[PDB]
């Protein structure tokens, strides 16, 4: 996350932290039950194996709170491809169930019409991370967060040189040095309703980060709702 | 005056769906709909959607 600020105690509770070999975090992830993690599916490239950490926002200093948890099913769109990023989304379910507690909550997961309507309308959401804080830099120690601006559709396409799918929005600035990053990727993009946090995104990818006339690209979660309740069932 | 979930989301806290013509409330998993059929309240310590503060 390049800009915006520190997740503060609780203020990020679904965010999950993709974990490789060396235990080092490479993607984000949203919680969504006790058993299913949300990220993207280009995501699963990045480590041939790989667990889930969860109420982390410190990856230096190990505070007891965290938790890891082994993947015992991946479930990855298999429409996904690297040529045009489309459908970039999967669902990972756990071994085991993660124990909710401070910093550590699922994010609701709205029905489509609704979020369409409301959520998708609203002005702002809600990203977080540890991915890098510079388009060139490390990957963040702590977990970070920015409100980032829905942007148009027409502008979003006009202003990128690669294909804007149904399967896809833009978010963030114009100018205004805050973005999501890599290593961001995965993560989520949560829209606030009346204080409940609906997830309405993925961070998929951009061009480069919080670079000018360019967005933060996200996977729309409302255009896979019925994929993840059915992957949420074994399928 | 007539509208409905295009109006203040129905004054639902939730989901909101218009059947018949009139507003339907509805909530997200781990929460119940309130007996004034609007609120929607959570089932346990840790419901969907609610960041864990205290201070
Ligand atoms: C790393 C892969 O890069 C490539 O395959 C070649 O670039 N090809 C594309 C592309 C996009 C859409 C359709 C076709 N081709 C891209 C591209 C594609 C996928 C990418 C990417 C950059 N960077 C990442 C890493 N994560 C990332 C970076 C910036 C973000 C942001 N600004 N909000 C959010 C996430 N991933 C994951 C140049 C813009
Ligand atoms: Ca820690």
């Amino acid at each position: 996350i390049v800009g915006g600020q520190e997740c503060k105690d609780g203020e990020c509770p679904w965010q999950a932290l993709l974990i490789n070999e060396e235990n080092e975090g490479f993607c984000g992830g949203t919680i969504l039950s006790e058993f299913y993690i949300l990220t993207a599916a280009h995501c699963l490239y990045q480590a041939k194996r790989f667990k889930v950490r969860v109420g982390d926002r410190n990856t230096e200093q190990e505070e007891g709170g965290e938790a890891v948890h082994e993947v015992e099913v991946v479930i990855k769109h298999n429409r996904f491809t690297k040529e045009t990023y489309d459908f970039d989304i999967a669902v990972l379910r756990l071994k085991t169930p993660i124990t909710f507690r401070m910093n550590v909550a699922p994010a609701c997961l709205p029905e489509r019409d609704w979020a369409e309507s409301t959520l998708m309308t609203q002005k702002t959401g809600i990203v977080s991370g540890f991915g890098r804080t510079h388009e060139k830099g490390r990957q963040s120690t702590r977990l970070k967060m920015l409100e980032v601006p829905y942007v148009d559709r027409n502008s979003c396409k006009l202003s990128s040189s690669f294909i804007i799918t149904q399967n896809m929005f833009c978010a963030g600035y114009d100018t205004k040095q805050e973005d999501a990053c890599q290593g961001d990727s995965g993560g989520p993009h949560v829209t606030r309703f009346k204080d409940t946090y609906f997830v309405t995104g993925i961070v998929s990818w951009g061009e480069g980060c919080a670079r000018k006339g360019k967005y933060g690209i996200y996977t729309k979660v409302t255009a896979f709702l019925k994929w993840i309740d059915r992957s949420m069932k074994t399928r | 005056t007539r509208k409905l979930c295009s109006l203040d989301n129905g004054d639902c806290d939730q989901f909101c769906h218009e059947e018949q013509n009139s507003v339907v409330c509805s909530c997200a998993r781990g929460y119940t709909l309130a007996d004034n059929g609007k609120a929607c309240i959570p089932t346990g310590p840790y419901p969907c959607g609610k960041q864990t503060l205290e201070r």
